């Protein structure tokens, strides 16, 4: 979703906050994103 | 003059197939669109090429649209 | 390659000329005219560029000219100092910001 | 000379361990049923482009094919790659040799490494500089042809040379068939099974039912109807339409 | 060899060292305040010897005061697009240093030369040393310079009474590269006593985690390092000592 | 300050050569193309060719082409001339000429313009 | 979600345009994803 | 294929002695008594 890696580790070992600090909210936001999907969707089978 | 602009030839196309293990043979359909500019059947739902057109008709294995569809006979 | 005087003759304070005519490919063709003066035991001095142009420091009597295949220095007001020689130049296609006879401008 | 390429061209893309897992890629690879050229050595070895990396296969019975060159001139001007194998020794070079009108073997130097019956698949490719050169060997029983069959090539040789190359060229040994052929940005889906070994690729660049397979990422489609984006046709040409302004500017 | 060295290179001519299965501490880049211009854009200076990388590039020159700025993903200018090109995700750092009591003649060092005449822009990490006279207007330059036709390249007038920004700075630049290889330069990072069967805090060539290790069957080929699962997490790891 | 100094006088035989230095400085050196102009005793003054000391790059007249050899140190900031084959009219007062601009006037027509540093005199004559 | 503060009159008092744009288009981001989800909670809500 | 917002046309006649003295900075009795071109002339010429 715009990050340079999906793992975590690599850009806290590698990227100094003033950076991983944007690169953490792009990945949590992506995150974040698709767990409200996955929640809409697990609601509406639950539903059914 | 006046000149009417329509955007040519665009539409979600299909691939229908049966199981693996049955046969390797594979039709494709053009969905809402006239193949013209690309064994060939025109419908209302676009045109379909791999398949034969049959007068007779059965029971329906795979819906394809606008009551008709596709099986694998002899 | 090009043909000026050899010798220019005027009195102080009149305004001389003296034209230099290359061909119709060297003068004709290019604004890119040169005019030195050099006097006796001295180095070459630009006196004019670009047909023209007067470089930073060349005093305003020395004015440049052209018409087609002729270079002109027109020095206005002779001065005894004016005594000296005169080399036109013009670009020759190749090789390259040499003169003609060089003129000798003497003040009576 | 032209043959098929039914299910050569496959190897292993990274180096990650995988173990009974459908994994889709897109690298450079073979197009499988594609045309190649086929070269023979009876009673012959041109210059070949390397645009996107290079396929071979050679069906040897005596070790007759033992050098390859790769570079841009091949005449000591520039960088060349050369790689021999004598039969006990493999001599890796990049140097500029001083090659002939043709080079062959008879029976400014920045890199130096010294270490039918069998058929031996390679593939050279360049990757930012990087030659990478893929190979696996096993023994067969053909004269006439490529056997057909599937089998994938382990990673040997990465070199970061650097140079740029767009022609090679094989070199015999004079006192040997050999295919070749190109690669393509291909979208692959191999299956790795429980031994980690590339038993089944599927090339979704070739008929629809690849197609499906990609689609539902799986090597057996069950029956039914199925698709991915749609196909559009492209505009023949550009038409500019502006006015045929009639005032006119009175520079006359 | 390289911050020691007698003489350098000119800025198109740059010298290239790729550098494989070495240790650096770094520590020596940082309290050395010789050091005029220190920018690390890819990894952070502070947070470089515990990471690790596969190779590494470092391309020395020497150039323009001006022309120190240049040196930056997405700046464009004379050198930064006729000399040497940035991309603009590039993974390292520059160091430059002014020198002009070395590389400074009495009357000028014009050894230096530097290309001001292309018609195209360079690549990333791209070498040109083509001497054919730049074309500049209509006339074809059949080997003969002149109107038109000029020079691709320019000498440096490298004297002691020039200015700050037109003195004689020394470029580094280093770039690293991590791909699935086994990772070659990085910095010391003594190994640890190994400790199987315990939830605790693995760290191998640079991927950093927590969790427990125990002995595993999987045939790994000589090639493969590391094994991903299919949310492209580490399921199993080579040791870097021993196979 | 463009200061230029040339060689001492020589007296040479006719067919030989003669080599004439010409050591420049005050002046950014290598961003010049510097000439050579000579001029027979009494007589007109007489182009020979010019040099740019980057590059190496040089030009010189039909006249000379294939009698002279000009070279340059820029080490030493310091430009050559050689005639070889000399005779009787080559006898002359030599000079450099160091160029009004810089050749960074793209098309600033450099250096088809002048020499404003020109060189104190070498005197050649070539007599058996 | 990001900004400096919840409030916005503080930011808008405190900040300028160039970075006043920023810190409202990431408060009306985080506040439009949690109406989506209000929205979806309520949806599902009135179909039970 | 640029296309501007007003054209001045300045016609005249001029002596054979006088073509050369048309261009900015030029030196003479007609680029000074007569017409004059400014340093930062953004035009062009035409003389027969
Ligand atoms: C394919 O496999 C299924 C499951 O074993 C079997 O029922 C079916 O008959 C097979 N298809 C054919 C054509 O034999
Ligand atoms: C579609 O194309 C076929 C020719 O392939 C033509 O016979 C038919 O009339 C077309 N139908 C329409 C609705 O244009
Ligand atoms: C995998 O490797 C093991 C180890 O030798 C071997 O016994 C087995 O036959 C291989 N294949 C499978 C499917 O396990």
């Amino acid at each position: 979703f715009g990050a340079i890696s999906s793992v975590l580790n690599d850009i806290l070992s590698r990227l100094d906050p003033p950076e991983a600090e944007v690169q953490i909210d792009r990945l949590i936001t992506g995150r974040l994103q698709s767990l409200q999907t996955y929640v809409t969707q697990q609601l509406i089978r639950a539903a059914e | 003059e006046i000149l009417d602009i329509t955007p040519c030839s665009f539409g979600g196309v299909s691939v229908i197939t049966p199981g693996t293990n049955t046969s390797n043979q594979v039709a494709v359909l053009y969905q809402d669109v006239n193949c013209t500019e690309v064994n060939v059947f025109q419908t209302r739902a676009g045109c379909l090429i791999g398949a034969e057109h049959v007068n007779n008709s059965y029971e329906c294995d795979i819906p394809i649209g606008a009551g008709i569809c596709a099986s694998y006979q002899t | 390659a090009l043909t000026q005087p050899a010798s220019v003759s005027g009195s102080p304070g009149q305004s001389i000329t003296i034209s230099c005519t290359g061909t119709s490919s060297d003068v004709g063709s290019y604004n890119l005219v040169s005019w030195y003066q050099q006097h006796p035991g001295k180095a070459p001095k630009l006196m004019i560029y670009e047909g023209s142009k007067r470089p930073s420091g060349v005093s305003n009597r020395f004015s440049g000219s052209k018409s087609g295949n002729t270079a002109s220095l027109t020095i206005s007001g002779l001065q005894a100092e004016d005594e000296a020689d005169y080399y036109c130049c013009s670009y020759a296609g190749s090789s390259t910001l040499v003169f003609g006879g060089g003129t000798k401008l003497t003040v009576l | 000379a032209y043959t098929n390429s039914f299910t050569r061209g496959v190897y292993y893309p990274d180096k990650v361990f995988r173990s009974s897992v459908l994994h889709s890629t897109q690298d450079l690879f073979l197009p499988f049923f594609s045309n190649v050229t086929w070269f023979h050595a009876i009673h012959d070895n041109p210059v070949l482009p390397f645009n996107d990396g290079v396929y071979f296969a050679s069906t040897e019975k005596s070790n007759i094919i033992r050098g390859w060159i790769f570079g841009t001139t091949l005449d000591s001007k520039t960088q060349s790659l050369l790689i021999v194998n004598n039969a006990t020794n493999v001599v890796i070079k990049v140097c500029e040799f001083q090659f002939c009108n043709d080079p062959f073997l008879g029976v400014n130097c920045t890199f130096e490494y010294v270490s039918f019956k069998n058929l031996r698949e390679f593939v050279f490719k360049n990757i930012d500089g990087y030659f990478k050169i893929y190979s696996k060997h096993t023994p067969i029983n053909l004269v006439r042809d490529l056997p057909q069959g599937f089998s994938a090539l382990e990673p040997l040789v990465d070199l970061p040379i650097g140079i740029n190359i767009t022609r090679f060229q094989t070199l015999l040994a004079l006192h040997a068939a050999y295919y070749v052929g190109y690669l393509q940005p291909r979208t692959f889906l191999l299956k790795y099974n429980e031994n980690g070994t590339i038993t089944d690729a599927v090339d979704c660049a070739l008929d629809p039912l690849s197609e499906t397979k990609c689609t539902l990422k799986s090597f057996t489609v069950e029956k039914g109807i199925y698709q991915t984006s749609n196909f559009r046709v492209q505009p023949t040409e550009s038409i500019v339409r502006f006015p045929n302004i009639t005032n006119l500017c009175p520079f006359g | 060899e390289v911050f020691n060295a007698t003489r350098f290179a000119s800025v198109y001519a740059w010298n290239r060292k790729r550098i494989s299965n070495c240790v650096a501490d770094y520590s020596v880049l940082y309290n050395s305040a010789s050091f005029s211009t220190f920018k690390c854009y890819g990894v952070s200076p502070t947070k470089l010897n515990d990471l690790c990388f596969t190779n590494v590039y470092a391309d020395s020159f020497v150039i323009r005061g001006d022309e120190v700025r240049q040196i930056a993903p997405g700046q464009t200018g004379k050198i930064a697009d006729y000399n040497y090109k940035l991309p603009d995700d590039f993974t390292g750092c520059v160091i430059a240093w002014n020198s002009n009591n070395l590389d400074s003649k009495v009357g000028g060092n014009y050894n230096y030369l530097y290309r001001l005449f292309r018609k195209s822009n360079l690549k990333p990490f791209e070498r040109d040393i083509s001497t054919e006279i730049y074309q500049a207007g209509s006339t074809p330059c059949n080997g003969v310079e002149g109107f038109n036709c000029y020079f691709p390249l320019q000498s440096y007038g490298f004297q002691p009474t020039n200015g700050v920004g037109y003195q004689p700075y020394r470029v580094v630049v280093l770039s690293f590269e991590l791909l699935h290889a086994p990772a070659t330069v990085c910095g010391p990072k003594k190994s640890t006593n190994l400790v199987k069967n315990k939830c605790v805090n693995f760290n191998f060539n640079g991927l950093t985690g927590t969790g427990v290790l125990t002995e595993s069957n999987k045939k790994f080929l000589p090639f493969q390092q590391f094994g991903r699962d299919i949310a492209d997490t580490t399921d199993a790891v080579r040791d870097p000592q021993t196979l | 300050q463009v200061q230029l100094v040339q060689s001492g006088a020589e007296v040479k035989k006719p067919g030989a050569s003669v080599k004439v230095s010409c050591k420049a400085s005050g002046y950014t050196f290598t961003g010049y193309y510097m000439h050579w102009v000579r001029q027979a005793p009494g007589q007109g003054l007489e182009w020979m060719g010019w040099i740019s000391p980057v590059s190496g790059g040089t030009n010189y007249a039909q006249k000379f082409q294939g009698r002279v050899t000009m070279t340059r140190d820029t080490s030493i900031s310091t430009a050559y001339m050689e005639l070889s084959r000399l005779r009787s009219d080559d006898t002359a007062v030599y000079y450099c000429a160091r160029a009004p601009l810089f050749p960074t006037g793209v098309l600033a027509g450099d250096y088809y313009y002048y020499g404003m540093d020109v060189w104190g005199q070498g005197t050649t004559v070539t007599v058996s």
